[PDB]
């Protein structure tokens, strides 16, 4: 599910739990990797996730 | 052979020595009334390019607001 | 070769029809001499040149050197269009040095000639047509009718067929240059194997 | 006489990338009718993340 | 004349190397020529143009 | 050391401008989209007598 940060970037997302025994939880602005030329070994940028 | 209604007659041979010769001639007239006719074996790819210049209009007084 | 005096003038290969540019003609002077010259150019109808600084009379240009104007010109003709510069000394108007004898070889004008292209007016774009006529022992034929005069320029319609057979064009490199050896797993040999 | 100063840099001439670390500022004050000069070391642990 | 996949991936995709998506446009292309090479006398004009 | 001569009509000399643009090439950037390839350059011009 998506949502957006307010005023001051909170964001309180809820969810039932009826599943199996462990959950694991992620959230990012931009995907999975750091989209702009992350392949070189001279590169120096990240997003956290 | 190509035939033109402004008596514009262009002939053209294609064998297997000069299979991939690419046989290039220029269309003068503006207005094209072009007629292909091909005759024997063998199949002939005919491609045909035009080039102009446009763009003397798109100059008209509307409002605008100045 | 060298010229004791020469001109020579600067303008691109190539310019538009509609919109205008300068045409810079320099002049220069290897004598040691100081000589006051008078600059021009015969222009044709094919074209519409104007000076920048024609009311003002050059000075003089000593031993090494070099003076230059411009001409604002605008062409009306199409193709490659001739260009005449002419350029000569003066004798006695000893105002800008010492002396000035301006006495050259009977060739003591410089006439030079040169051509410029100028491409017809207004956006250039295409238009494409193809196809496959097979005659397979036989006649075949069709019609291609060439029609696009919207707002049009007069001669800048052109037109061309070409005529071929293109399973050669790229038929030479790979077909000579696959062929390997086969190796690897399962699907690394299949890689290898099936292009073969 | 009265106030503080002040300055705008560019962070043009540092490169902020990969192969360049850490930012230390020394800033030296002289003053004035007895020619002391002290310094301070500040913010060398400027996070170029 | 040709075809790509649908213009470029809608969802997060890229970062480059073709991940899990290998472009497959000369191979879907040649596909499309296939098909209109084949029909049961001989093939017609338009589909050979 | 670092010279410019201009050869000209029977290699006269030619009298004008330059900028010579002496450089080191492939900095610290990553050199890719954003990043300069271009690593440090001094332009030095000069009156060609
Ligand atoms: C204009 O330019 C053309 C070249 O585009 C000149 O044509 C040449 O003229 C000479 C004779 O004066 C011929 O011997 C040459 O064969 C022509 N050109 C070529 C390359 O064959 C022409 O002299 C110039 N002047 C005029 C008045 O057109
Ligand atoms: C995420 O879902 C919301 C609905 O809750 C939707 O408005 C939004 O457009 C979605 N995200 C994107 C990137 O479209
Ligand atoms: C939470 O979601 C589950 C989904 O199956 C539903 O069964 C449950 O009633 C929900 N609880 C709420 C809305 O309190
Ligand atoms: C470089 O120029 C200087 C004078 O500018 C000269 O003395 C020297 O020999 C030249 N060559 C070098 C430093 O290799």
């Amino acid at each position: 599910s998506n949502a957006t940060t307010d005023e001051h970037g909170l964001v309180q997302f809820s969810i039932n739990t009826t599943n199996v025994m462990g959950t694991s939880l992620t959230v990012r602005v931009n995907y999975k990797d750091r989209s702009p030329c992350y392949g070189y070994q001279w590169v120096s940028e990240e997003h956290e996730e | 052979t190509i035939q033109s209604s402004g008596t514009f007659s262009s002939k053209f041979q294609v064998d297997n020595n000069n299979r991939l010769l690419l046989q290039q001639v220029s269309l003068p007239e503006l207005p094209g009334e072009y007629s292909m006719k091909v005759t024997g074996e063998g199949c002939v790819y005919l491609q045909t390019s035009l080039k102009y210049n446009i763009l003397p209009e798109k100059e008209e007084f509307p409002f605008a607001l100045g | 070769a060298f010229q004791p005096f020469f001109v020579e003038l600067t303008m691109p290969y190539s310019v538009i029809r509609g919109e205008a540019f300068t045409l810079k003609a320099t002049v220069l002077n290897y004598l040691p001499k100081c000589i006051r010259v008078s600059v021009q150019l015969e222009a044709s109808p094919a074209f519409l040149a104007v000076p920048v600084e024609k009311e003002q009379a050059p000075h003089c240009i000593c031993a090494n050197g070099r003076q230059t104007v411009s001409w604002a010109v605008t062409p009306k003709s199409l193709g490659n269009v001739n260009f005449t510069v002419s350029a000569e000394a003066l004798e006695s108007q000893e105002l800008c040095g010492t002396e000035v004898p301006s006495v050259p070889e009977h060739g003591r004008k410089d006439t030079v000639i040169k051509p410029l292209l100028v491409e017809p007016e207004g956006l250039e774009k295409e238009t494409t047509f193809n196809s496959l006529l097979c005659p397979s022992g036989g006649e075949v034929s069709e019609e291609l009718s060439l029609k696009l005069p919207p707002n049009v320029v007069e001669e800048s319609a052109r037109a061309s067929v070409s005529v071929l057979g293109d399973i050669l064009g790229s038929a030479m490199q790979n077909t000579q240059n696959l062929l390997q050896m086969p190796y690897g797993c399962g699907e690394q040999n299949m890689v290898l194997f099936a292009p073969n | 006489s009265h106030g503080c100063f002040y300055q705008q840099v560019k962070t043009k001439v540092f490169q902020l990338k990969r192969k360049e670390y850490e930012m230390k500022l020394h800033t030296e004050a002289q003053i004035q009718e007895e020619g002391t000069v002290v310094e301070l070391t500040g913010r060398q642990s400027s996070e170029i993340t | 004349v040709h075809w790509e996949r649908p213009q470029k991936p809608k969802a997060p995709v890229g970062h480059f190397y073709e991940p899990q998506a290998p472009s497959a446009e000369v191979e879907m292309t040649s596909y499309v020529l296939l098909a209109y090479l084949t029909a049961q006398p001989a093939p017609t004009s338009e589909d050979l143009t | 050391n670092v010279s410019v001569c201009g050869l000209y009509t029977y290699g006269k000399p030619v009298p004008g401008h330059v900028t010579v643009s002496i450089c080191r090439k492939y900095s610290d950037a990553s050199d890719c989209h954003g990043e300069d390839s271009q690593a440090f350059c001094e332009k030095f011009s000069g009156q060609l007598n």
